[PDB]
């Protein structure tokens, strides 16, 4: 383990666990969250509420004096953050979500409002939109390409485009799709509830070419020139075709990440396999295949992966990084792979401590600072090492479970 | 219970049986914001139910407070006049030893400044150690205080002899082992147990805040009460945390790996635990505050027994020599009250 966790609550300092400075902007955060690198070298968050009817600004480096913005929306969009992508345009951020009921919202949020003092906002900061009929053929993934061009990946299978006109208005641009005649076959049905190969996975390389990857694993490569297919790899029948058990992905998550013109693939078997190739011209061309090192049984999914230029690791023979961040219910585990040479051959996994210092102290037993003696000498401690965001909302889950402090001496509570 | 009023103008810091010498066991000291003052108790004929009323003997002025007591074996009866020796703290955070025939003082020591401790003193105690001869040879005073010192001041035949030794934290109880005053214990705020030979590195240290059983979480600051020798030949220790949890520890035969048993009293006890002289199974703590007293057992026999639960704060408390009588000090009074069941 070359790394360790330094926990940050923004808010800890203070005494009040939320930001004075608090707007709600409504359209007629604990499920998604990232944060994004602006022009003026700030860096902002985002959360998306556990319904997907909330969003959520705040400035990274400001969180209590800078201003939270909360934008409220009429209903969920159709598949979570995976319907929904966030850019800066030009001095805004430029938001759009496609909703549970079909519309095409759009948000101008300027870089100014986003750090200012001001609670309004002027001009048209949201736009809805009916560009196609979503209630036939259901979307689940939206891809920003451009500022006036992004693509939709639909349930089914199939991609709709969506060209920008003027500033507002979007057009489907529809791509040729072929794929749906192996319908034709004993072995596939349009009617049927499975058999959808549908993205779970997308890239854009070099602005032009959308490398998409697919639920059975096929990377197919589209020319946006072109608006064509233009590759089709079959992940899976490079290594040991397993006639057992490959897990067909089931949802949407992050199963590649490019740097230059290399590309990692995550595939599932035993959940423990890195592909990595390299494009070119378009063609994709294998390296080889790295497995993940999990064991108690493989239980971890991944929730990030980035790969990128390499790090000052404890071994000079490096080429490329690929950072990995994998969850097992509220338990994390992050990885770093090495790639030592141009060869994808030569590698070394690079583990992390999965506890800060502080916890693991806790848990452990290992705290011989903190003072001890009085329940409320416990209380000052619990409080002052938590902090009142978390320390607050747990005296919240208390009394909502009838849990009521007996006394100024009731240890019975504490150890709650 | 029977209650015994202190004077009107006495404020009770302190409160300890002469339980060290049996010539003098039914001494009481009370150190007050002028001094120390002795009861005797004595069976009355009362009804048997609390047979044993308090006199009050006489008042030592001393002119300022008085935070901890302590007899020494060197105590004597004489008809009538009894000769004393006190080991004690003061406001002027000095460190103590009055020598008195009655209410007199009639000789004092004092160890103060900066040659004494150089923050708050928290605890003190004394024990009388003889030659092999077996005149009085030295009569030794150890103290524990803020100043990350203990100090051991021994007066000797040929005059006083002092030492200091350096702590990892302020020193917050100490005691001479029972049956054997070549060893002692002294308690860190931190959770440190020392045993200690001071006729000599310093032999042992346990810690209760890494064993806390943490089935339930004893909070984050759990700093260190008390800790006691149990038993006649010193063949146990006792620790107790303000938060209630407590630890006790044996020492003979085989080898050891872990505390001997464990176990959490129903309060925080602020003033720690004060182990019963005849049942090493059992000991009193208070929730000073409130002014409830639990008695714990040690081995499980209690299951919660709260025999004492005033109206009023408890200031100190100590156990009469013959296990069944309590006197406690409160902020106005001193009780005597008798537990039926000890009898």
């Amino acid at each position: 383990a070359c790394l360790s966790r330094i926990d940050a609550n923004l808010l800890q300092y203070y005494e009040k666990p939320e930001p004075n400075n608090t707007v709600d902007l409504y359209v007629s955060g604990s499920e998604y969250s990232n944060c994004l690198l602006l022009s003026n070298s700030e860096y902002i968050c985002y959360h998306f509420s556990s319904r997907s009817t909330l969003l959520t600004f705040y400035p990274l480096s400001d969180a209590y004096h800078g201003k939270t913005i909360n934008i409220h929306l009429p209903n969920a969009s159709m598949n979570q953050r995976y319907t929904l992508t966030i850019q800066e345009v030009e001095q805004q951020l430029l938001v759009n979500v496609i909703l549970k009921d079909g519309s095409f919202l759009t948000l101008q949020l300027p870089l100014s409002f986003l750090f200012s003092s001001a609670n309004t906002l002027n001009g048209e900061w949201f736009h809805l939109q009916n560009p196609y009929d979503f209630t036939v053929r259901v979307p689940h993934f939206l891809f920003y390409v451009s500022p006036q061009f992004s693509v939709v990946f639909l349930e089914d299978g199939g991609l709709l485009g969506l060209k920008k006109v003027d500033g507002v208005h979007y057009e489907p641009l529809l791509f040729n799709d072929n794929s749906y005649l192996k319908s034709l076959t004993r072995f596939f049905s349009r009617s049927s509830k499975s058999d959808y190969d549908s993205v779970i996975s997308c890239k854009l390389f070099h602005e032009r070419y959308l490398i998409v990857l697919t639920q059975n694993c096929h990377l197919k490569i589209w020319d946006l020139t072109s608006f064509t297919l233009i590759q089709d790899y079959d992940m899976v029948s490079q290594s040991d075709s397993d006639p057992s058990h490959f897990r067909k992905v089931e949802a949407v998550g992050e199963y590649l990440s490019l740097y230059n013109n290399t590309l990692v693939t995550l595939l599932p078997l035993e959940n423990g396999l890195f592909q990595m190739g390299t494009l070119l011209v378009l063609t994709y061309t294998f390296q080889n295949n790295i497995p993940t090192n999990l064991s108690a049984s493989a239980i971890w999914s991944i929730v990030d992966l980035v790969l990128t230029r390499p790090l000052e690791l404890n071994v000079e023979a490096s080429y490329l990084n690929l950072i990995v961040l994998w969850k097992s219910g509220t338990a994390s585990k992050l990885q770093i792979l090495n790639v030592n040479d141009e060869s994808f051959k030569n590698y070394e996994w690079i583990e992390s401590v999965n506890k800060s210092l502080v916890d693991l102290q806790s848990e452990h037993d290992l705290d011989i600072v903190t003072k001890t003696g009085d329940v409320e000498r416990g209380f000052c401690n619990l409080k002052s090492r938590y902090g009142t965001q978390i320390f607050e909302r747990a005296q919240q889950i208390l009394s909502e479970n009838k849990i009521i402090m007996a006394h100024n001496e009731d240890e019975e509570y504490l150890a709650n | 219970s029977n209650q015994y009023q202190l004077p009107l103008n006495v404020r009770p810091y302190t409160t300890t049986w002469c339980s060290q010498s049996p010539s003098c066991s039914n001494l009481l000291a009370i150190g007050h914001d002028t001094g120390i003052t002795i009861y005797c108790a004595s069976e009355e004929q009362t009804p048997g139910s609390t047979g044993l009323t308090l006199q009050e003997l006489f008042t030592i002025q001393t002119g300022l407070p008085t935070l901890h007591l302590s007899f020494s074996s060197s105590c004597s009866y004489s008809e009538p006049v009894y000769s004393l020796f006190l080991a004690c703290v003061c406001q002027d955070n000095t460190v103590r030893l009055i020598i008195t025939k009655n209410e007199t003082i009639i000789t004092q020591h004092v160890l103060g400044g900066k040659s004494g401790h150089h923050n708050f003193v928290n605890d003190i105690d004394i024990a009388d150690v003889y030659s092999a001869d077996n005149r009085l040879a030295e009569q030794v005073i150890a103290s524990v205080g803020d100043d990350c010192t203990l100090i051991i001041w021994r007066l000797t035949d040929e005059g006083p002899i002092l030492a200091g030794y350096p702590l990892s934290s302020p020193g917050i109880s100490v005691q001479f082992r029972p049956s054997n005053p070549n060893q002692l214990i002294v308690g860190e705020r931190n959770g440190n147990i020392r045993i200690f030979d001071w006729t000599l590195p310093w032999l042992l240290t346990l810690n209760t805040l890494p064993l806390v059983n943490t089935c339930h979480s004893s909070g984050i600051a759990s700093s260190l009460a008390n800790v006691r020798w149990i038993g006649s030949d010193g063949s146990g220790i006792l620790a107790m945390c303000k938060s209630g949890a407590w630890l006790r520890w044996n020492l003979f035969g085989p080898k050891n790996l872990l505390p001997n048993v464990q176990g959490i009293s129903l309060f925080p006890s602020l003033l720690g635990a004060c182990p019963h002289p005849r049942y090493m199974d059992y000991f009193a703590t208070a929730h000073s505050q409130h002014g409830l007293i639990q008695l714990i057992n040690t081995y499980e026999k209690d299951s919660n027994s709260i025999p004492i639960q005033l109206g009023m704060p408890i200031v100190d408390f100590c156990w009469h020599q013959d296990g069944s009588h309590l006197a406690i000090a409160t902020e106005g009074s001193v009780l005597l009250t008798r537990l039926m069941g000890f009898t």
